[PDB]
RNA sequence: AGCCAGGAUGUUGGCUUAGAAGCAGCCAUCAUUUAAAGAAAGCGUAAUAGCUCACUGGUCGAGUCGGCCUGCGCGGAAGA
């Protein structure tokens, strides 16, 4: 995944969750769309 | 160094030739001739008279 | 009106009757013949005519040859030999380029006894009027 | 016996891939790790293997179960064999079993026609299905007689079959030379007619030479059997002969000095730049092919007609690769191995017009020549066109030849890198002269100046070579095939299907086109092949302009 | 929002098209039949593609969508 200060939904299948206390992007269709540290 | 006699020869870098004794008093430091029709050397295209020099086969008549 | 299993469309005319250059090998490469193609092909192609672009069915199962019941030509195939240009576009909207009409391609649209949506032959009338305007023509309708 | 070893799976392919009509001839007892015995349908007998050393075998009847599975496949076999012998057809429908002898005749009379392909099996490492495959041999494998006669040509010129009669003219082909330490040069040959004889005399028409065959020889899997003759259809090696290289046709020493066919045409696919370091090695290399080109005419050597460097024609990576070991080792030559150069071209964009002056008046052979021209670019693929545009004759008649040989000339070293400035039209529309000073030559310079500058001025452009290529590929791989080609500075042109495959045409730069074999065979796991032709020259993307300033 | 459904006609769309049949490219972005289906949404075939979409039916049954003004917080935050 990419880890970075501005996390965004990229494709329409990114979802933005927050877990523990950390904004992340999940994306069913795009491993590359995975994100952290938002 | 060596003369390539005749009109038109298909010789180049790397061509293995054979060469005989025969200077060319006109070009300096040319004391040998290239034996046309020998190893890589070609007979001369189209020749008719004096073929044996210049390496050319009696044209299928 | 059933499901998937056998159909290609990739020709040059009823003129050329099985060529290998602009098509050829994969004119039949699964259950169809690079050779069969003036047989079920020219089962009527040269009875009537060889001079208009038209593909056709393949209907494939496992019975030697095929049952591709054949049929119609496109609608800019009759913008070369019935309406206008032999290639066409050029600079398509840089001006009016070419120009057709209403008469121009009525009985030319009007023939097909096999394809078109609706008994209203005023509706499937202007149904083909834009295959000529997919190139950028003028409407002398 | 190896994991995944599924017999059917093959046949489920031998008709799915190539698509022939194979015929199950056996059914294995114990798929893979449980490899025990095997069964031959045709003869409904069962054999077994107790080990893998190839000793404890035996023909033990079917083991309880299985059995049933057989029948049906032994029926289809006979049902198959039916499409050959009507006798094994009726007897089928009537309820009689074809004789184990007429049954074989069908299969055999059927294979030999390239209609069917008898499939067998067995772990060759564990010695299984081998002794049964060997029967499979004779039983279905053609004899030198069941095969169609070789064609050859008389000294006059006319085709003609070569009959396998060990009493007609002597006609044999050669196919493999080998240096034996004990008997020397060996020339394995396949006879077709007549019969070669130990201690005779032959004649190779190919290289019009009288060879003296002294000893005949047959290679036994473990010793040198010295026989006395090879009758048509038989194979072995002769000892003697010196001028007989590959593909040579040897006839009697009086027989019709004929030459068989042999014509095989496997050209190349991959080449490399080979620069023999200091002129020293440039020689070791000459000898390199002087013997390597006889020991393998499956390649070609060429001196790039434009830049010394020599090309090494191969037939696949590995090929040239392993030559690079021997040619560098068993020849100790140590040169360079990079890639070919590209035959670029110079030219211009904008038309220009400049003065061509020369004059040197000090006191005698004045040297006075001067001309003005009209330089104008021409379509990429125009050529060379000059214009004798002189009115009354301000530039004498006798000097124009030379003012051209000057312009024509200068165009040799481009204004950018030094390449054949081409694709332009030139117009001589002016220029004066002197009664005494002018010279045929003085003009050849002036004109060679007018040009030497119009190109410098009309904004030059480094043109390059574009090729025509046609990759034959199953539209299975196609998808990426086209891609890869796009990401190669190339622009696609079409794909009109062929056979089960499909052809792709398009242009590309010879620079971004090197070692394409091992890239095409990549996007196609082997099912890919291409050709290539020249076409035209065309500008470099500017970014490649300052690139070439080398 | 799920879910069960449909996803078309000129049109395989004319086209500097080697092959395109929506797709870097072609231009415009019009044009037939329907419940409604884009000369175009997609991961993307050797091309026919197989498979999901924007858009429409059924199901279900009361809420749902996201701009603005403001409070407190969250990530962005590594040193001997």
């Amino acid at each position: 995944m990419k880890v970075r200060a501005s996390v965004k939904k990229l494709c329409r299948n990114c979802k933005i969750v927050k877990r523990d206390g950390v904004i992340r992007v999940i994306c069913s269709a795009e491993p590359k769309h995975k994100q952290r540290q938002g | 160094t060596s003369y390539i006699g005749g009109e038109g020869h298909n010789l180049q870098e790397h061509s293995v030739i054979l060469i005989r004794g025969g200077r060319v008093k006109d070009l300096p430091g040319v004391r040998y001739h290239t034996v046309r029709g020998a190893l890589d050397c070609s007979g001369v295209k189209d020749r008719k008279q004096a073929r044996s020099k210049y390496g050319v086969k009696r044209p299928k008549a | 009106a059933k499901k998937v299993q056998a159909y290609v469309k990739l020709q040059v005319a009823a003129g050329m009757a099985n060529p290998s250059p602009p098509v050829g090998p994969a004119l039949g490469q699964q259950g169809v013949n690079i050779m069969e193609f003036c047989k079920a092909f020219n089962a009527k192609t040269d009875s009537i005519e060889k001079g208009l672009p038209i593909p056709v069915v393949i209907t494939v199962y496992a019975d030697r040859s095929f049952t591709f019941v054949t049929k119609t030509p496109p609608a800019a195939v009759l913008l070369k030999k019935a309406a206008g240009i032999k290639s066409g576009s050029g600079k398509p909207n840089k001006d009016k380029v070419g120009k057709i009409s209403r008469a121009q391609l009525q009985e030319i649209a009007q023939t097909k006894a096999a394809d078109m949506t609706g008994a209203d032959i005023e509706a499937m009338t202007r149904s083909i009027e834009g295959t000529a305007r997919s190139m950028g023509l003028v409407v002398e309708d | 016996d190896k994991t995944g070893a599924d017999l059917w799976l093959v046949i489920r392919t031998m008709q799915e891939r190539l698509g022939a009509r194979p015929v199950v001839m056996q059914l294995p007892i114990g798929r893979e790790d449980t490899f025990s015995g095997i069964i031959d349908v045709l003869r409904m007998k069962a054999y077994t293997y107790g080990n893998d050393l190839g000793t404890d075998i035996r023909e033990i009847p079917i083991p309880e179960e299985y059995l049933d599975q057989a029948r049906e496949y032994h029926e289809k076999l006979v049902e198959v064999a039916a499409d050959f012998d009507e006798n094994i057809m009726l007897k089928y429908l009537e309820g009689e079993e074809p004789t184990e002898e007429e049954l074989v005749a069908a299969i055999r009379k059927g294979t030999i026609d390239l209609k069917i392909t008898p499939v067998f099996l067995g772990s060759a490492l564990k010695n299984k299905g081998v002794q049964l495959l060997l029967d499979a041999v004779v039983d279905y494998l053609p004899s030198p007689l069941d095969i169609p006669p070789i064609k050859g040509t008389t000294p006059e010129g006319e085709v003609v079959e070569i009959h396998p009669d060990p009493n007609g003219p002597l006609a044999a082909l050669a196919f493999k030379i080998m240096a034996d330490p004990y008997v020397g040069r060996l020339t394995f040959i396949r006879v077709y007619s007549g019969t070669l004889t130990s201690g005779s005399y032959v004649y190779n028409t190919t290289k019009g030479r009288k060879e003296r065959v002294a000893r005949l020889l047959r290679m036994h899997a473990n010793h040198r059997e010295e026989v006395e003759e090879l009758k048509a259809g038989d194979l072995g090696a002769v000892v003697g002969l010196k001028e007989t290289i590959t593909g040579d046709t040897l006839v009697g020493e009086d027989a019709p000095r004929v030459i068989l066919e042999s014509i095989e045409v496997p050209e190349p696919v991959i080449d490399v730049a080979i620069e023999p370091k200091t002129k020293a090695d440039q020689e070791k290399l000459s000898q390199a092919l002087a013997r390597l080109a006889e020991e393998d005419p499956t390649f070609r050597v060429s001196t790039h007609p434009e830049t010394g460097q020599t090309i090494i024609s191969g037939m696949g990576e590995l090929h040239l690769e392993i030559i690079v070991d021997r040619l560098k080792r068993e020849f100790k030559v140590d040169a360079n191995v990079g890639k070919p150069q590209v035959a670029y071209r110079e030219t211009i964009t904008k038309p220009v017009d400049v003065e061509g002056k020369f004059i040197r008046q000090t006191g005698g052979r004045g040297q006075y020549g001067h001309v003005k021209i009209k330089v104008e670019p021409l379509p990429r693929g125009s050529g060379f066109e000059f214009v004798n545009a002189i009115v009354g004759g301000v530039i004498p008649k006798e000097y124009i030849p030379a003012v051209q040989k000057g312009i024509e000339e200068a165009m040799q070293s481009g204004p950018l890198i030094g390449f054949p400035v081409v694709d332009i039209k030139v117009t001589l529309y002016d220029g004066s002269y002197h009664e005494v000073d002018s010279s045929e030559m003085a003009f050849k310079i002036a004109g060679s100046m007018a040009i030497k500058e119009a190109v410098q001025k009309g904004d030059p452009v480094i043109l390059e070579p574009i090729m025509r290529v046609e990759v034959t590929t199953p539209e299975e791989y196609m998808g990426d095939v086209i891609g890869d080609l796009n990401a190669r500075r190339g622009q696609i042109l079409g794909m009109e299907p062929r056979g089960n495959a499909q052809v792709i045409r398009a242009f590309v730069p010879l620079a971004e086109m090197f070692g394409y074999a091992t890239d095409l065979r990549s996007k196609t796991q082997g099912r890919g092949s291409f050709v290539m032709f020249f076409d035209h020259y065309q500008e470099v993307p500017k970014q490649v302009q300052e690139k070439l300033i080398k």
